[PDB]
RNA sequence: CGCAGGUCGCAGUGGCAAGGGGGACCUGACUGUUUAACAAAAACAUAGGUCCCCGCGAGCCCGUAAGGGUGUGUACGGGGGC
RNA sequence: CCGGUCCUAAGGCGGGGCCUAAUAGGCACCCGCCGAAAGGGAAACGGGUUAAUAUUCCCGUGCCGCGGGGGUAGGUUCUGC
């Protein structure tokens, strides 16, 4: 598993993901791509995990809450 | 003379063991063996260090050279040094010769 | 400073034209300061995290890394935490 | 000609540059006029010199000692592999040069 | 001096270590400017220690500050063109920790 | 693997599992760094630890890279150089 | 049984034989050497009795030769006829001048080096005899031979002299350097044995025995072997 | 780690744990080794001393032989006695 | 992905050759191979499960070697910064 910290870097593999795992926090969002190779995780603010689980819905990625 | 002893020296780890006469010879032996010698490279005063018996090292210069067994200098060796080494010597004697 | 390395890669990769690269060390920046700085503060060593926190303050204006500031803001709430515990217990 | 006493006095009064990597630097730099190089230097450094000091066009004069007898004969206590001299002030040590 | 305005030297040391280059400048007692033209020898043009080049018996005849193109046409003046590409070789089977104390 | 074990050529390391447990793990010793073909010195910028053979260490950019310092390669191209 | 020990020692059992694989190599001259080499390095040998040095000729062939007392790491040595008769140098031994203190001395060209291989010890060059390619040497031993003018030297005395002179203080010191050797440690006198197990076992009070002849036969050529004379009296009809 | 004070027992290193000491002679210097199953020693070994055979195609030893050990060695060495 | 398996050690075996009345006896030589479940040496961990196996099954998260596809840096007289 890695750790990723930009999310323009972060979204080039979230976009390939076979699912993407949510864990919410109070104060952060895991977010958790889960390709082939590798389960790629990145924390953000609640508010910017809104806007990428949107996005990733409109591109037909699976988002799952775990 | 020495650290502790009047006269055992660097034999005092024997003990009272093996005779006076033995621990005599290791004696004779060990105070110029352990001692500071001349590097014949750098000459300078240092403890130089004995990596085997006849292989000694300058931890100045870093000459590494073959010498006696337990002193880096036998009586013999120091008569047919070579020559490479014996340069102070060379230009002391055209020093002399010369003015 | 302790991140000063993945600074001149940035400059470097930026100037040759490689964004790929630039991205890449852009995020080893990034880590640089957070994973050192959080370290620092898990082991309660807050004088060395706060000065990674400041010259993380520094580059991020610098670079406009928005995920540095947010990194930054939850590791000093975490600092001022510790030391209210601190005074609290003195 | 006293080599040592010469030496302090070219010390005291000109200017001498003391040290190995001192020396290098006035040769391939500078414009020294004698170099002395102690008889014990180690082959590198003597080639080195020798050849940088050719290069300038400077003269080496070995001494007939140590470095650690060249240091005594300059008033140190310390080692002088090698020394150059860019002003002889008020001795004549440039008569070791012939 | 030894090291001055269009004296032929190699680099020691560095990623352009073994390669020919010229001095063009001199900056101070510690560093000088060479450019060994790249096209040329593949050493691009900075500055450099001292420490860093050993000089090398051929000079040639150039003004302080000259640029690529003015070395370029002094070498083939002096015929030292195709000496400028060849690279140093060492010898490393000859040195003993002696030489590198 | 019992013998083998009691042997030291693999380091014992205790550690604790999620589940509570302290095990020990028999891990692998690491291996020697490059040295100097002349002084016998580990080599700036591959003496990091390396723990199985088959992993590219990469060399620092010079000419002979890993296979002497950079002192033993100044001087050898010094002598060469007047040579 | 019966075979005593010196009869079992050429069996080559293993408590008999020397474990040379503990050192890098035979300390020998190899044929064709010429030119200028460098010593590389300068090593302890287990079970021999000098410093070995290596030495790298300038065609890259390594080998090893007794270090000579004063050689040092990045020497530059000469072999060769052209050699001058400096300290480490390897010479043909009808270049060598008279008077000079030589060792690892070839009897025939090319056996590698026999003579004055023990720290300490040298070959003096005595005389010339060109006219059948034979050089005079005086041996440590004091023997004084010829050998093969083409044969080769090197200059010097043998390092690790005065090994000897500083007793082994201590039965376990000896055993740690009998164990790097072929020697069997400790040996038992013949007298400490039974009759089956020596000449000299046996009686209520033990004793030695006389010499016995060269024809000897094997078990039975123990003790003192044919022996010109004993004692000090021996000694004194040496000298 | 120390100081001042108070105090109990027959007993305070309270159990546990834990040298009796000194004088002299003979003998082997010492540590070490030994009769697996009646002998542990003053016996063997030992460092040190000394003598002998030997310059290596040697000396001594093994093998029917081919050959081998010492020897990847070389008198500051190998072997053999005391 | 745990060990063997691979490697060589002290050493050993076989073929050739030499020796032998002869061999299933000897081996200095040439060639090959064997020789370590404590040496060297590719890569897996945690949790759960069974009456009885568990780094082997199951879940999760990986690694190594070999091979291939796509992208990229790079290359396409000549050289990476
Ligand atoms: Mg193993
Ligand atoms: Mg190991
Ligand atoms: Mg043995
Ligand atoms: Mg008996
Ligand atoms: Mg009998
Ligand atoms: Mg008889
Ligand atoms: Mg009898
Ligand atoms: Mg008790
Ligand atoms: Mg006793
Ligand atoms: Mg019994
Ligand atoms: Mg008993
Ligand atoms: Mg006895
Ligand atoms: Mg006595
Ligand atoms: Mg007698
Ligand atoms: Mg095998
Ligand atoms: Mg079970
Ligand atoms: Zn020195």
């Amino acid at each position: 598993p890695k750790e990723i910290f930009l999310v323009e870097l972060w979204k080039k593999y979230g976009e390939k993901a076979q699912v993407v795992r949510v864990k919410r926090y109070e104060d952060f969002v895991k977010l958790k791509a889960r390709l082939s190779g590798y389960l790629y995780t990145i924390r953000v603010p609640p508010d910017k995990a809104e806007q990428l689980i949107s996005e990733l819905k409109a591109k037909n990625v699976k988002v799952e809450e775990v | 003379p020495f650290s502790h002893t009047k006269i055992v020296g660097p034999a005092g780890r024997y003990g009272a063991r093996y005779g006076m006469g033995i621990r005599r010879k290791v004696t004779t032996i060990e105070v110029k063996q352990r001692g500071k010698h001349r590097c014949p490279s750098c000459r300078s005063l240092v403890r130089l260090e004995r990596l085997a018996f006849g292989i000694w090292h300058c931890p100045k210069c870093g000459h590494t050279f073959a010498g006696g067994a337990y002193v880096p200098q036998t009586i013999l060796g120091k008569t047919i040094a070579p020559e490479e080494l014996k340069g102070v010597e060379a230009e002391k004697a055209k020093w002399k010769e010369a003015a | 400073p302790l991140c000063s390395k993945w600074e001149s890669l940035i400059t470097w990769a930026e100037k040759g034209g490689n964004s790929y690269k630039a991205l890449e060390f852009r995020e080893k920046l990034v880590e640089c300061i957070v994973y050192t700085a959080t370290e620092k503060v898990k082991k309660k060593k807050l004088d060395e995290a706060e000065e990674l926190l400041k010259y993380g303050k520094e580059v991020a204006k610098k670079f406009n890394i928005e995920e540095l500031n947010f990194h930054i803001a939850l590791l000093e709430k975490e600092i001022s935490k510790i030391r209210q515990r601190r005074a609290q217990a003195q | 000609i006293d080599i040592g006493r010469e030496l302090q006095v070219a010390i005291n009064t000109g200017k001498v540059i003391i040290g190995l990597r001192e020396t290098k630097k006035s040769l391939l730099t500078g414009a020294p006029k004698l170099v002395i190089i102690a008889a014990n230097a180690p082959r590198w450094a003597r080639e080195d010199i020798e050849y940088y000091a050719k290069l300038a066009g400077v003269p080496i004069f070995t001494f007939p000692g140590s470095s650690i007898e060249l240091g005594a004969a300059a008033k140190r206590p310390h080692k002088i592999m090698a020394l150059a001299v860019v002003d002889p002030g008020q001795s004549e040590i440039l008569k070791l040069v012939e | 001096k030894v090291i001055d305005v269009g004296r032929v030297v190699v680099k020691v040391l560095g990623r352009e270590a073994g390669r020919k280059a010229v001095v063009v400048d001199i900056v101070d007692e510690n560093y000088v400017v060479i450019t060994g033209p790249k096209s040329l020898s593949g050493v691009r043009r900075r500055r450099v220690n001292i420490n860093h080049i050993e000089p090398t018996d051929k000079k040639i005849e150039i003004k302080k500050g000259a640029s690529d193109e003015e070395v370029l046409k002094a070498l083939e003046a002096a015929g030292l063109v195709e000496y400028m590409k060849e690279r140093v070789k060492p010898k490393l089977f000859e040195i003993t920790p002696a030489d590198v104390k | 693997p019992r013998p083998a074990y009691r042997s030291r050529s693999l380091r014992r390391v205790k550690v604790k599992t999620p589940g509570g447990r302290t095990v020990v793990h028999y891990e692998k010793r690491a291996k020697g760094v490059p040295k100097c073909a002349v002084t016998g010195q580990p080599l700036g910028g591959m003496n990091s630890k390396v723990y199985r053979f088959g992993i590219s260490t990469r060399a620092p950019s010079r000419p002979y890279g890993g296979v002497v310092s950079h002192k033993v390669l100044a001087r050898a191209i010094r002598y060469a150089v007047r040579r | 049984g019966k075979r005593i020990l010196v009869q079992r020692r050429g069996r080559g059992g293993s408590q008999f034989r020397s474990p040379s694989w503990k050192r890098d190599g035979p300390v020998r001259y190899p044929p064709n050497i010429s030119g200028r080499g460098i010593v590389v390095e300068i090593l302890h040998e287990p079970g021999l009795n000098a410093p070995v040095a290596k030495i790298r000729m300038e065609n890259g062939v390594e080998f090893f030769n007794y270090a000579a007392e004063g050689l040092y790491v990045g020497q530059v040595i000469q072999v060769g006829p052209d050699a001058p008769p400096a300290v480490g140098n390897v010479l043909p031994l009808g270049k060598i001048p008279e008077g000079t203190m030589v060792f690892n001395v070839e009897k025939r060209f090319g056996d590698g080096g026999k003579f004055a291989r023990s720290g300490g010890t040298y070959a003096l060059v005595i005389g010339q005899r060109p006219e059948e390619n034979k050089t005079i040497v005086r041996l440590p031993s004091g023997r004084v031979i010829e050998v093969d003018a083409r044969g080769r030297a090197t200059i010097g005395i043998v390092a690790g002299g005065g090994r000897v002179e500083k007793p082994f203080v201590k039965a376990g010191k000896k055993y740690h350097r009998a164990r790097a050797k072929s020697w069997k440690y400790p040996t038992v006198r013949g007298k400490a044995m039974s009759p089956y197990a020596h000449p000299h076992g046996g009686g209520s009070h033990q004793k030695g025995g006389t010499p016995v002849p060269k024809t000897a036969p094997p078990g039975q050529k123990v003790g003192f072997i044919g022996s010109r004379c004993t004692g000090r009296g021996c000694v004194r009809a040496r000298a």
